[PDB]
């Protein structure tokens, strides 16, 4: 077993997004959540693309709800990509 | 006066075709990689505390082929011809073209799991011949050596033996990259223009 | 097994012009100085335990002129050609032609107090190459560099290049001289006329 | 994570004529010197955890003249006009042009003791602004102050000042060099060709 | 017994001129200075317990030359005729004629910190070739090495050779004196008219 | 300032015939070898901390002869004439010109085991009259030995007289080796030119 791989015919991952949480402490409040953030394609020659990661454009709902408060501080921010074709591809 | 470095970079870009292909890259700065290249030259000479050579793969599990790396390290000795002399190399290590993606944890540091299935190898740093070797230019090393190769053995560690082949297509097709993760201590620091 | 020595020697006369010089002193027994040349001879190789060059003053308080020292371990890399390239290497030190004085205590090894504007740089003995070098004779070390520099690394461990500049006349005027204090251990004996 | 590195080069030339010649440094990788604008350009990021300039004259004793130094942290304030309103900055240090060997120490860092008369001022590293800077070229910088001065404060953590004044000729003589020695800490790694 | 005197005294008066000027003076009684010549006569024999000899410069911060000092111990030895030569003896010593000054200290015997441009040299009372001396008159001593040199080396310890050069003109300038320190043990009492 | 060297060289080389012959050889760095003879040139002074002189064969068993040694103190006495007033000297020993072989250890230090059959005797070196001798060249040695040989008391320590005879032939037959084994301190170095 140690060595050893099976390339699957297509990889599955069910995505279910939880309740944002927030709750408020002494001064500072939190939310944690996710959301869907881009969209992907590829070609055969390179293209780059980029995203500020400010609330505003991180995720449509953080948009809004960030936009109560003056100031914010990012205590976490993680980027996955999850895959929608075959592995032939 | 050591100054350490710690980085991964993309040292090659390998494409696959029905044919044996071998290649090789020296194992220094200058060849390692751009970046490393770059930042290494305003420093006289270095010592690899650690060089781990790792394939990631870009092509669907459709692609036939495999890929082999082992090292050598008298740089007059023969470049390997055929796979199976490669096979007998210190540090051999063959894998398919699409697999290898567990080596992924070496590229970003995070933990790894079970790397078993990572095509990587590394350089056996203690038993190199010499641990301060100067910082040298392919253009450079290349006058040196058409002089006479053993003029090498003085400037440069080892060399990484690359071959691909069991490809499908008579024409490349792109199979993956091999980056390179090091720690290299620099010292003696120079102006750039004048490192050869 | 080894016999160790520590000396002190004039190893170079300096003189300033109005234009940069830069000149350059391989760090080996047979050119660090007359003395240690000729009593290294008589071994076959040594190892640096210790190698400092101190440049003191002759010139009066008026004399126009600035020194400028440091060193180089490729002997393939290109000599600086100006102060700033210079002021990069390892052990750079620069300072007016008339000053330095403090820097004798280097030499009759007394209690060195006043040491901080001495001009006086030291080699990082510790970094170097290898340990043992074979003691090289300038004709023989000339010849094998004529046919590649790169045949050097094997056999010297730095050189230590001086650029004299900002003078007032164009013809050399008497600044100092360079010094060189060493500890040195010697091993395998050999009679001294067959030592190249 | 973090990269450090500590090191000495040349930072400017210096000259004395009759008449006050106030002048400044912005105190960033990329004018410090050559050799740090090189390896600073290999990083986003960095963080200065030591910065020291160092005057070292080249001239005679008998050389008229005087330099002064001290450090401005908003780039909008005006640059000093006089050695009263410069003698009020923070690092301030005044001494005749032909002064200031005992600095010397403090470039190939040895044992300092004599240094009641270097010419030689330190950057309050913790009080600056913010402790991350980016790394910028002198032409981004330069087009983005044209649109407001103030634009700079987020960038820069400040500026070194130099007057001189108090020299016999109207036309330049060489005085010495300022030089620089820093211990930096660059995170975030970028092939250089990208940092502006 | 022994009865022991520590004093300093005026040994020798120096001129410089363009031109390389080696003389020497025994290290004993009789010409290490006028007023230990007559005292040390009242005894027979004698033992240096301490012997330094410091320059002390005269002349203006403006004047060129340079003074070097260092011991020889077999007469019959050839007496230096450069520099070079000269840089190899014990205690060399090497300074602007100028230059000097830090040596006070150790003649009117204060706290000596600033002593690292002292141009004071010392000999290695321990490595002599005998302890007990007998005191000789410059006449005596010349006769017996009139007839062979090395009848000298049963009665002088050393000598200390002086070398100076770098001068501006071609008829001497007063450069500076050089002063004797030392503490000796006499023995042996007799009228001081009997001792030759 | 002592520097210790140890070393065993070729001494003298030996021939056997079929009457008395006797030399000597004064026991001093000039005389003892000629590699020790060019190393102890670049200093002034020295002391014998342990000197042994040790024959080793080169003739077949069949070789008639006989070798004795010992040693004398002051070089105006007569040298021996006869074997007889030989072996009343200090440190006499009378070997076989082809006998000896077990004294090899004594030449490459190896540990040796019954050294009772080795041909060898070694310098009293406590029961000489004075420990720091002057380096002196045969030639100044014999010109002061030509005025009296008195002189040579202040200036060598001992003479090694060797007599050689029993053997077969009216012409000289090659019978061995006398190699020296010494362990010196050297002090005060010169430049070898003006040593004499
Ligand atoms: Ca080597
Ligand atoms: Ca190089
Ligand atoms: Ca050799
Ligand atoms: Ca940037
Ligand atoms: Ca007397
Ligand atoms: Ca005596
Ligand atoms: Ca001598």
């Amino acid at each position: 077993q140690a060595g050893i791989s099976m390339a699957p015919s297509a990889q599955g991952a069910m995505v279910r997004i939880r309740n944002p949480a927030v709750s408020s402490s002494r001064g500072a409040i939190t939310v944690l959540h996710c959301e869907l953030t881009a969209e992907i394609g590829v070609t055969d020659s390179i293209v780059v693309s980029s995203e500020l990661v400010m609330p505003y454009t991180v995720g449509t709902w953080l948009r809004g709800v960030a936009d109560n408060w003056s100031k914010y501080s990012w205590l976490s921010v993680r980027y996955t990509y999850i895959p929608s074709c075959p592995s032939s591809t | 006066g050591a100054i350490t470095v710690l980085h991964c970079e993309l040292t090659a870009e390998i494409g696959v075709t029905d044919s044996i292909v071998v290649s090789s890259e020296l194992v220094m700065p200058y060849t390692v990689g751009t970046w490393l290249r770059g930042v290494a030259d305003n420093w006289s000479k270095y010592s690899w505390l650690s060089v781990r050579y790792t394939y990631i793969p870009s092509c669907p599990s459709s692609t036939a082929g495999s890929i082999h790396m082992g090292f050598q390290y008298d740089m007059a000795d023969t470049v390997p011809v055929s796979v199976n002399k490669l096979s007998n190399l210190r540090g051999y290590v063959s894998g398919q073209v699409w697999s290898g993606s567990a080596g992924l944890c070496f590229i970003n540091n995070s933990r790894c799991s079970d790397t078993s299935t990572a095509i990587s190898t590394t350089l056996d740093v203690s038993e190199l011949g010499k641990k301060w070797y100067p910082y040298k230019t392919s253009a450079d090393y290349a006058t040196a050596v058409g002089v006479d190769v053993n003029i090498a053995t003085d400037l440069v560690p080892a060399r990484l033996v690359i071959a691909l082949l069991d490809g499908s297509s008579s024409t490349a097709v792109a199979a993956g990259r091999i980056y390179d993760t090091y720690t290299i201590q620099m010292i003696e620091p120079t102006a750039s223009a004048l490192n050869l």
